[PDB]
RNA sequence: GCUCGCCGGAAGACCAAGGGUUCCUGUCCAACGUUAAUCGGGGCAGGGUGAGUCGACCCCUAAGGCGAGGCCGAAAGGCGUAGUCGAUGGGAAACAGGUUAAUAUUCCUGUACUUGGUGUUACUGCGAAGGGGGGACGGAGAAGGCUAUGUUGGCCGGGCGACGGUUGUCCCGGUUUAAGCGUGUAGGCUGGUUUUCCAGGCAAAUCCGGAAAAUCAAGGCUGAGGCGUGAUGACGAGGCACUACGGUGCUGAAGCAACAAAUGCCCUGCUUCCAGGAAAAGCCUCUAAGCAUCAGGUAACAUCAAAUCGUACCCCAAACCGACACAGGUGGUCAGGUAGAGAAUACCAAGGCGCUUGAGAGAACUCGGGUGAAGGAACUAGGCAAAAUGGUGCCGUAACUUCGGGAGAAGGCACGCUGAUAUGUAGGUGAGGUCCCUCGCGGAUGGAGCUGAAAUCAGUCGAAGAUACCAGCUGGCUGCAACUGUUUAUUAAAAACACAGCACUGUGCAAACACGAAAGUGGACGUAUACGGUGUGACGCCUGCCCGGUGCCGGAAGGUUAAUU
RNA sequence: AGGACCGAACCGACUAAUGUUGAAAAAUUAGCGGAUGACUUGUGGCUGGGGGUGAAAGGCCAAUCAAACCGGGAGAUAGCU
């Protein structure tokens, strides 16, 4: 059983773009953005508990950060992951 | 025409990579060089 | 039996082939097999050691029995196989207690005779027994030179040994190479002698089968530099110095055996 | 947007490596872009990579690395045992359709599959670090069965033609569908079963090996493809309906057959050869210590788990390696039409491009080409370069020769199209029907339909029929090297090196020899028909004299002679 | 059957021209040799500088080779410019 110590740490942010609206208007599918050590399991635990809806399936993915520049200085974003939850038909979170 | 540098990931860090250099006593002194140069990066692993 | 190729090119005018339909054609007795990788002639440090070795084809090591220590135990030659790491055939044994096994095929030694091993051994070909209990004057090959260590002297192809004398716990050997020696007389050897003699009548007739041998080619010394070989140098062909190895030992009746260990055992150099 | 041109065994498509946001959208044109740029692989901002099955990780080992102890070495360290790493190899499992501006075997729809944990119900000898089996292996060749794929007809939809003709032996397009599951075929291999006994498999074995039997004659293994199902589905020419003129939404016919056919599959086969062709695990099985009405084994249903990381884009290239948006380099996969022996070549398809300066002019001269009177090597160091020859079938072919060659020697003839033989032949393929059946994915007979060389005769057009592209110049004397090979990466490819063969010589195995303060290691898991060194260089006929010099080998009496005493 | 023949891929580099501040610090065009083998090629490994490796050209050992490269002795020494 996953602590709820780790449980309150693992979600970070909705994701909003138009892939994650429509993902939701045709999917059922929540985008989130994710701690980047924070497993499948841990994510469906999270989700289920916290937005207290129920999940089918969980998959994810790491987003590479991005090398910028600023004011002639060489810079890197950070790496982030993604999750993609899908919820089971009746949800609507 | 070929050139002399035909590059694969896995034969630079074996041959050039961190672990290579630590060990030997040699490599480790090429650490402690770079180290003692204050290089940003002591090996080809980044 | 020594077949001539037909000229049908000229890689194949000079070539001269062993050919016995006797040998196996399928596959070798798995249990017996081992790996055994090329080394190039490269030591442990990775040098070349020995020059002029390297490629050829893949080979499959045989455990050959050198010891013949079933004792009392008779045997029946099943085949007669091919094996690619020595000049001599083999042969695939089934002793009667059901275990197989490889031995050097005597000459006249066919698929369906019986061989034996011990003191009580029989006196003919195929038949391993301690010196002492063999007669004086008879050929004999896969001999022993230390009891038990298992067959050193007259391995390869057409070869065999010759007891000359018995004196007490010594025999005295006429090895192959002209060289008389003294072995102990507890040390085992096989009657008769290797088979597949027609092995040195085999003319290889092209440079690329030597290199399915592994062997490599070898370099002239004169054809050299100085700074290669003692040969080396000269404008045009020269030559004008005594004959040497690459390391500047002299080549060509220079004597280079040192042992005083095993001094005592030599009746007489082979000359 | 219409036309034109170029590539199409690539200049298309897709991976691995390597790169790392170059991907997609909006916005901007300073610099970058060999010009301008509204454009961009440029700036700026936002978006974008979804996996139980693909790969990595993982289990297993190769070469090799590292290596507890150990052995060795002034120190640093060297080697190496047990072990432990190390893929370029072995090991579980997913396909079709749809969808985004940008991901998809990952999302969705449909249909599947694998392995492990649990909980059970039921029969139960389970159990390894050990045994055995298996995995498990070369080259070449030969043909049979196939499929991918194509072509033609049938089918269905549309057409009736800008200029003479075109209701027809007319035109255009489509005619697609997977993994899985069921069947176990063409074919390949193997004699099955049950007892008895045993010096073998480090001990045990009921397993493997061996000996004897009795009996049974087909039991087992493997296997492309077809067929059925998957699929009343999906896809589908088009038609329609909106268009933010980018494409969406809806609707949807036929969806068969015959022939041709691979380098792909059966095939890790079969045949044959000598140069004799990885390992280890998963897997099958055997018992041991232990466990012993338990745990555990096995089959079934159910139930949970299958994490993590990679996934965008480029990838024969403007994104990799070449300082460049550089005519260079870069492993693997896919492989349509017509002609063709072909992956050559020409023109095309799908698909992609016109190579990031243009506009004129129409001097010399330079580069890359085309043609040339008469002559035809007079050129020149030299026929350098160019010109020429060039296909298939048949006729014909010298010296010499090691009997294979030389030889495609040389030299010649035929070649298009149309008709007949024959409305399409020899051949290939094979339906219906038929019969028999150890009852089928069967056999035998039968030939409809399909496909289809080449030959001869006749006729016919042109200057020319291997019409383009493509595609040997030939012969004579002679040096040298036997030959195929190899070499000065970047001015030398040869007569140089190598070579098979030959000889001398060393070497008795803890071999000579080599690498190494050494331990060791190669030589070699070889043993004088073997291995090292040296010279010579196929083959043929041969290889004469000299031991004074220098070297090597043997001798061992005498002279000379070290440390030591 | 074959280090067999002809010939693409693939590997090589005989001749010529071009190029020579190149498109390119070794290439392009047209020809040319091998093309089942002593063949070619991917990935990984091993041999290290008086050392390696060399079908031997003093070849090659990262555009460097009759002794690599980097750092050090080092401001070597220079009756020479
Ligand atoms: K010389
Ligand atoms: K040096
Ligand atoms: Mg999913
Ligand atoms: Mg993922
Ligand atoms: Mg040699
Ligand atoms: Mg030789
Ligand atoms: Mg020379
Ligand atoms: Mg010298
Ligand atoms: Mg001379
Ligand atoms: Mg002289
Ligand atoms: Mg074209
Ligand atoms: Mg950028
Ligand atoms: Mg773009
Ligand atoms: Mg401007
Ligand atoms: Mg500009
Ligand atoms: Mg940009
Ligand atoms: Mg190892
Ligand atoms: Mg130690
Ligand atoms: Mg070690
Ligand atoms: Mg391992
Ligand atoms: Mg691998
Ligand atoms: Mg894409
Ligand atoms: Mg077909
Ligand atoms: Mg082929
Ligand atoms: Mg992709
Ligand atoms: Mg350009
Ligand atoms: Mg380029
Ligand atoms: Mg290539
Ligand atoms: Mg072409
Ligand atoms: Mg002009
Ligand atoms: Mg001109
Ligand atoms: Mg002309
Ligand atoms: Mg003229
Ligand atoms: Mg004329
Ligand atoms: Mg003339
Ligand atoms: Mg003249
Ligand atoms: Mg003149
Ligand atoms: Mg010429
Ligand atoms: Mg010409
Ligand atoms: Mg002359
Ligand atoms: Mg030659
Ligand atoms: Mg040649
Ligand atoms: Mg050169
Ligand atoms: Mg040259
Ligand atoms: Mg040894
Ligand atoms: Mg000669
Ligand atoms: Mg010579
Ligand atoms: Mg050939
Ligand atoms: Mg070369
Ligand atoms: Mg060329
Ligand atoms: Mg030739
Ligand atoms: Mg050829
Ligand atoms: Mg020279
Ligand atoms: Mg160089
Ligand atoms: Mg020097
Ligand atoms: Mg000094
Ligand atoms: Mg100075």
């Amino acid at each position: 059983m996953i602590r709820e110590e780790r449980l309150l740490k693992v979600l970070r942010a909705p994701h909003v773009s138009e892939k994650a609206s429509t993902a939701m208007e045709k999917s059922n599918t929540i985008v989130l953005k994710v701690a980047k050590d924070a497993t499948k399991a841990e994510i469906k635990a999270a989700v289920q508990k916290l937005f207290e809806v129920e999940v089918e399936v969980v998959n994810t993915l790491v987003v590479k950060g991005k090398v910028k520049r600023h004011g002639q200085r060489i810079g890197r974003r950070s790496d982030w992951k993604k999750a993609y939850v899908t919820l089971k038909e009746g949800q609507n979170l | 025409m070929k050139r002399t540098f035909q590059p694969s990931v896995l034969k630079r860090n074996r041959s050039h990579g961190f672990r290579a250099r630590m060990a030997t006593k040699n490599g480790r002194q090429v650490l402690a060089r770079r180290r003692a140069k204050g290089r940003a990066r002591l090996t080809v692993s980044k | 039996a020594v077949v001539k190729c037909k000229p049908t090119s000229p890689g194949r005018r000079h070539v001269v082939k062993v050919v016995n339909p006797e040998l196996h054609k399928g596959k070798p007795f798995a249990p017996l097999l081992e790996k055994n990788s090329k080394s190039g002639g490269r030591n442990n440090n990775g040098r070349i050691t020995t020059r002029h070795i390297g490629g050829g084809h893949k080979q499959a090591y045989r455990i050959v029995d050198f010891k013949r220590n079933k004792d009392g135990i008779p045997a029946v030659v099943e085949r007669l196989e091919y094996d690619p790491n020595r000049s001599a055939n083999i042969a695939l044994v089934l002793y009667k207690d059901g275990e197989r096994r490889y031995i050097l095929a005597p000459k006249g030694l066919k698929a369906g005779d019986q061989i034996q091993s011990g003191v009580d051994a029989a006196i003919k070909p195929g038949n391993t027994l301690p010196m002492r209990n063999i007669p004086v004057g008879s050929t004999v090959h896969n001999v022993e030179m230390k009891p038990g260590k298992g067959g050193q002297l007259a391995r390869s192809a057409g070869t065999y040994v010759q007891i000359v004398a018995r004196d007490g716990a010594y025999v005295t050997l006429r090895l192959r190479s002209g060289e008389m020696r003294k072995v102990e007389a507890d040390c085992r050897a096989t009657l008769g002698e290797v088979g597949n003699a027609e092995h040195m009548l085999r003319v290889l007739g092209k440079a690329g089968a030597a290199r399915w041998r592994g062997v490599r080619p070898t370099v002239r010394g004169t054809a050299m530099n100085p700074v290669d070989h003692p040969h080396g140098g000269g404008e045009g062909r020269n030559f004008g110095k005594h004959p040497v190895t690459p390391w500047g030992v002299q080549t060509k009746g220079k004597k280079t055996r040192s042992n005083k260990r095993t001094d005592k055992f030599i009746v007489r150099r082979r000359s």
